């Protein structure tokens, strides 16, 4: 794995003045009023991580209009390989500069750059974390209004952030390299008790030529792994939704029919047609679902406002659920200002006027 | 001595609230008024409530509390009450116990661990060990720790008693059939007169000596308890003697599960049949249906609920442990999965995976 966040800092950013925090494992529940900066938190990370959040195209939107200094500034701690990674950011309106910085700590006060300028440090952010930003949203990160968004996507999308998230892709492109050169070199020494010393460099030869075969014609192993995870996944997800739901509501993949299908009482329907309540919910199991089989590879959840729509007897039963999670020192964010939701969980960050009250 | 022991009311409670709402007032009512006249009956000395008196923890219907009230004003009337508070039990319940317990003689609510004495209807000395419902909240190590040692005081304070001393627990005992808190009965200081629990819908004789009792509901909450007992209990106390005991049935409403495994004319047959003059409730779980089920639940008004057979396959994965789960996740790799893959295809050669393994050991020292 087995990427973590630690510390967030935040100075006039969107709706947040000064907001510092530190993320234990397990659950915390984020709560205050309307436009408190709660969603504005969410999207920090988003922004510190990749350079951009779910709700601006400008980086200078972002900086906090109602702040007399304009210049926001993000600070960001996570962690992945026992490796502390820490990235800066400043966005001013009045320059219109945006700065970004990535470095990695150490033995004590250490600092070891890795990036400046905003274009290398989203490189090897990605590089670091392994998963592209449309991954991190999709996944672990359900930005707020997105909650269904895994749920209706294309069935390519689908596999194609299955693998990101499962693959260890960069070991993945080192092997392929790796046995290119090895069969070269072999193939090379080949063009050149002597039939015997043949013998061992073509036996071995023809092995490379197996293990490239069974690895980089993707549409067999490839396909094949995902399906086996996919398989782990909506394993968890049907039993949510029994749970939830009374063995109702069915979900399955199928990518000649588009991807997840729903099913009531056996009959198939399209998420649209599904009452918001329903949609959230199978939103919710599938991401919780994923989270559970991706544990190890990531050690983070965050839902952002994801249950307005849910009624009072969803919202206890959902809560229940949840709790599930907190067996996985996983760090669990939830951010709402829902009362009855709420009540369910015991540690909470409160936020009012873009600041921890 | 004798004593009224019921708990577990739940006053406020609709069932099947999703599928087809039952609000089980005029039915519960009618249960705890014939408990009630029961004890006015045999003109009890004592009143014992164990705990979820009301159904919510949270938001409790103004109905509810009223029905409340009035029942432990009807209790008051005729014996003093004593009740422990449950888990579910509204939040403020206690705030408006501990004021009313220092204004009447009648009533008093425990919501430590902290012993208290009363004095029954003839003036019988009574020594009350309180064990409140244990907080969720190793770490459960030091609870169980700190458990043990209110366990040991309120033993302490059992020998000091006068006439009797009665411990009252709401919170599962050892042995039935989830994060809660379990409690082993060996615990339950013996030297009690009687141990009252609440928490548990189906009455149930947990053990002799001390004579520990869970009275049970008052009325079938869900399918689950479709075969148990619902009722009170009366409880006679002597010092000499060994203490004596009987159930006070409630005579609920009965449920009843039908299963089927296809829904065809014929089982539309039976679900008709067996609802037809039922006095209470009834569910249906199935495995094949053609849509029948909710058109027909819908024109049945006691056919409450109808549920899928959770398969086995999957009723697991949820219970399966850590020790499961870890290695369930660790066959995800993309690599030790690549393992079977290679073991099915091409199957003689595993020197490929020693091949393999160098292969992996190599890059992962660039
Ligand atoms: N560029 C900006 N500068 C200052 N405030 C902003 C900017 N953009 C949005 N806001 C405001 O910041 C506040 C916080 O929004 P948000 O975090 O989404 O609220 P919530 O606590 O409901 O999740 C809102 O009042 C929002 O309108
Ligand atoms: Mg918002
Ligand atoms: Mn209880
Ligand atoms: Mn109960």
């Amino acid at each position: 794995g087995h990427m973590r966040p630690e510390r967030l800092t935040v100075r006039n950013f969107l709706g947040l003045k000064n907001v510092d925090i530190e993320f234990q494992s397990g659950i915390t529940v984020v709560e205050g009023p309307n436009g408190a900066g709660k969603s504005s938190l969410f999207e920090a990370i988003s922004f510190a991580l990749f350079g951009n959040g779910i709700r601006y195209p400008n980086s200078y939107d972002y900086v906090n209009r109602n702040a007399v200094d304009g210049t926001a500034r993000l600070v960001f701690q996570f962690e992945r390989g026992g490796k502390r990674y820490e990235i800066i950011r400043e966005i001013n309106a009045l320059q219109r500069k945006h700065n970004a910085k990535l470095s990695e700590i150490l033995e004590n006060g250490k600092k070891a750059a890795i990036a400046a300028k905003p274009t290398s440090v989203k490189q090897e952010v990605e590089k670091i974390l392994g998963i592209e930003h449309r991954t991190f949203i999709r996944t672990v990160f359900l930005p707020q209004g997105e909650i269904d968004k895994l749920l209706i996507s294309p069935p390519s999308e689908i596999t194609e952030i299955i693998s990101d998230v499962f693959q260890s892709k960069e070991t993945l492109e080192k092997l392929e390299k790796l046995l290119k050169e090895k069969m070269k070199k072999l193939e090379n020494e080949i063009s050149s008790s002597l039939e015997k010393k043949l013998k061992e460099m073509s036996d071995e030869y023809n092995n490379l030529d197996l293990l490239r075969k069974y690895l980089f014609d993707k549409s067999n192993f490839s396909r094949y792994f995902t399906g086996r995870v996919l398989e782990a996944v909506l394993k968890r997800t049907k039993a949510y939704l029994d749970i939830l739901t009374n063995g109702r509501f069915d979900i399955d993949f199928d990518d000649e029919k588009g991807g997840f299908i729903i099913k009531d009482w056996g009959i198939e329907r399209p998420a649209r047609g599904l009452s918001g309540g329903e949609r959230a919910l199978i939103s919710i199991s599938l991401a919780m679902s994923l989270a559970e089989v991706a544990s190890g590879r990531l050690d983070a959840f965050f839902i952002d406002e994801g249950f307005s729509s849910l009624c009072t007897e969803n919202k206890e039963k959902i809560a229940s659920v949840l709790k599930e999670l907190e067996r996985l020192n996983k760090v669990i964010v939830f951010i709402t200002c829902d009362r009855e939701f709420s009540e369910a969980f015991d540690r909470k960050l409160r936020i009012t006027g873009g600041v921890v009250v | 001595m004798k004593i009224l022991h019921t708990s577990d009311w739940h006053l406020g409670v609709t069932s099947w609230t999703s599928s087809r709402p039952v609000d089980r007032r005029e039915e519960l009512k009618k249960a705890l008024d014939k408990v009630v006249e029961e004890a006015e009956k045999r003109e009890v000395d004592l009143i014992l409530l164990t705990g979820d008196l009301l159904h919510s923890r949270n938001n409790p219907s103004v109905v509810a509390l009223h029905d409340l009230l009035d029942y432990l004003k009807r209790m008051m009337r005729t014996a003093p009450v004593v009740v422990l508070p449950g888990n579910q039990d509204w939040k403020g319940l206690k705030l408006f116990g501990n004021f009313v317990t220092s204004i009447s003689s009648d009533i008093t609510f425990v919501m430590s661990f902290e012993p208290v004495d009363v004095e029954a209807k003839r003036g019988q000395k009574v020594r009350i060990l309180p064990f409140p419902y244990p907080d969720e909240s190793k770490n459960e190590g030091d609870f169980r720790f700190f458990l043990e040692s209110r366990l040991n005081k309120l033993y302490e304070e059992a020998l000091k008693k006068e006439d009797f001393a009665i411990f009252m627990g709401h919170f599962t005992v050892e042995g039935l059939a989830g994060r809660e808190i379990i409690i082993n009965r060996a615990l339950i200081p013996s030297v009690v007169d009687y141990a009252a629990l609440g928490h548990i819908h189906s009455f149930r004789e947990i053990q002799k000596q001390p004579l520990t009792i869970y009275p049970g509901s008052l009325i079938r909450i869900d399918f689950g308890e479709e075969a148990d007992e619902k009722g009170a209990v009366f409880v006679e106390l002597k010092r000499g003697e060994p203490p004596r005991y009987e159930r006070i049935d409630a005579s609920p409403l009965p449920l009843k599960t039908l299963y089927y495994k296809k829904i065809d004319t014929s089982a539309l047959k039976s679900i008709r049949d067996s609802c037809r003059n039922f006095p209470g409730y009834v569910r249906v779980v199935y495995e094949e249906d053609s849509g029948i089920l909710p058109d027909l639940m819908g024109e049945i008004d006691n056919l409450v609920k109808i549920e899928r057979k959770s398969r086995r396959e999957i009723e697991e994965v949820l219970r399966e442990s850590p020790e499961e789960f870890k290695e369930e996740l660790d066959k995800l790799d993309y690599f030790e999965l690549f393992k079977e893959y290679l073991k099915k295809r091409e199957e003689n050669h595993e020197k490929l995976l020693k091949i393999l393994d160098e292969l992996l050991d190599e890059v992962k020292k660039s």
